[PDB]
């Protein structure tokens, strides 16, 4: 079937920026279409055939290509529009949709705060400990958490996940949980946190005895 | 007004089969075929097929043939589609759409979610240290979702909580966290307002170093 590649796959754009999304198709279609979607929405329709404005849509939004290359663009952005975009294709079974293009918002550095959490005695009795660490409103997302484990560099047993752009600041805010059985948590004493990211000029390591 | 309501949320074994629901609103029903879509984490769209609600005529995408189901109720309003041989791939949120030229108008979205896992709520643990940062680990809990809020809901600045991951055990987990006043430690309280409704789960859980 028909696949479109979009361009690009992310997106870092200030309020009044010109932006230009490219969706190539990998064989001839007649017509495309462009949906635009906010997290925990059905996408929305913005324009139809290839280059026609749908109701209610702002005048900022336009279309055009034809063959395999199509373009949407956003001649000025705006606060609404910082959203993911797919482009769609209803001329050939199946229809189809682009991988999509999220566009977010660009502001300036900003180093996160570093806070690491100690097991509680209480999860410790069920037998798995969890550390925790915490970078708090940062920019960019772009950031390097190590785990150090007596000074043993960890690697694959944390997980992590992250906070959309703040509406307010356009920060973000990520948490790292490593996963310990109470025996193994037991052998070890200095537990680390390490972040590496562009607003600390040095990595910030923040720490904690196991035993108070 | 033209809008399209689909039933609730799903949670399924490996194996099993459900039928969600679209019941359709604001036009006449026969005049549109009803198309269905899926969205799957690392939201990428994928059509999954029609029905003709008149003549009861179904197409379908290749990749969905072996998945997918869809008929058609002109008495009641609804579209169905009926997802069979379930397996972890399976879970995603699923949309219905009107087929008037390009869907203009979805339905809201149907999350199903397919797990050997069972019923499962959370363990709570408190996360202790100008400014601290606390929170609690919600823990080892399945289905989807949580809700956490602070204080009964007078504390919401400074809180973030994290999306859910998914551990090699089949059950979630997630911290949310505060920041607050330092010298309001050992004398102010926090607490989590854990509610964890697909196993009836309510915990008011305090934090303190």
């Amino acid at each position: 079937d028909i696949q479109m590649t979009q361009s690009p796959s992310t997106l870092s754009a200030s309020v009044g920026d010109r932006v230009t999304i490219t969706c190539s198709a990998s064989s001839s279609i007649s017509y495309m279409h462009w949906y635009q979607q906010k997290p925990g929405k059905a996408p929305k329709l913005l324009i139809y055939t290839t280059s026609n404005l749908a109701s209610g849509v702002p005048a900022r939004f336009s279309g055009s290509g034809s063959g395999t290359e199509f373009t949407l663009t956003i001649s000025s952005l705006q606060p609404d529009d910082f959203a993911t975009y797919y482009c769609h294709q209803r001329s050939t079974y199946p229809l189809t949709f682009g991988q999509g293009t999220k566009v977010e918002v660009k502001r300036t550095v900003a180093a996160p705060s570093v806070f690491i959490f100690p097991p509680s005695d209480e999860q410790l009795k069920s037998g798995t400990a969890s550390v925790v660490c915490l970078l708090n409103n940062f920019y960019p997302r772009e950031a390097k958490v190590q785990w150090k484990v007596d000074n043993a560099l960890q690697s694959g047993n944390s997980q992590e996940s992250v906070t959309e752009q703040d509406s307010k600041d356009s920060t973000y805010s990520l948490s790292s949980t490593l996963t310990l059985s109470k025996a193994d948590y037991e052998k070890h004493k200095v537990y680390a946190c390490e972040v590496t990211h562009q607003g600390l000029s040095s990595p910030v390591t923040k720490s904690f005895n196991r035993g108070e | 007004q033209v809008q399209l309501v689909q039933s609730g949320a799903e949670v399924k074994k490996p194996g099993s089969s459900v039928k969600v629901s679209c019941k359709a609103s604001g036009y006449t029903f026969t005049s549109y075929r009803m198309h269905w879509v899926r969205q799957a984490p690392g939201q990428g769209l994928e059509w999954i097929g029609y029905i003709n609600p008149s003549t009861g005529y179904t197409e379908y995408n290749q990749k969905f043939k072996d998945k997918a189901t869809i008929t058609a109720d002109e008495s009641t309003n609804t579209a169905y589609m009926e997802l069979s041989s379930l397996r972890s791939e399976d879970t995603a949120v699923y949309y219905c759409a009107r087929g008037g030229g390009v869907f203009d108008y979805w339905g809201q979205g149907t999350l199903v979610t397919v797990s050997s896992a069972s019923t499962k709520g959370p363990s709570v643990f408190p996360l202790a240290p100008g400014t601290a940062a606390l929170g609690c680990l919600v823990k080892d809990y399945f289905p989807e979702p949580v809700t956490v809020s602070w204080n009964s809901g007078a504390l919401t600045s400074g809180v973030h909580t994290f999306p859910a991951v998914l551990q090699s055990s089949g059950l979630y987990s997630l911290s949310s966290v505060v920041t607050v006043p330092s010298s309001s430690l050992g004398t102010q309280t926090y607490i989590c307002n854990v509610n964890h409704k697909p196993s009836n789960t309510k915990v008011d859980k305090k934090v303190e170093p």
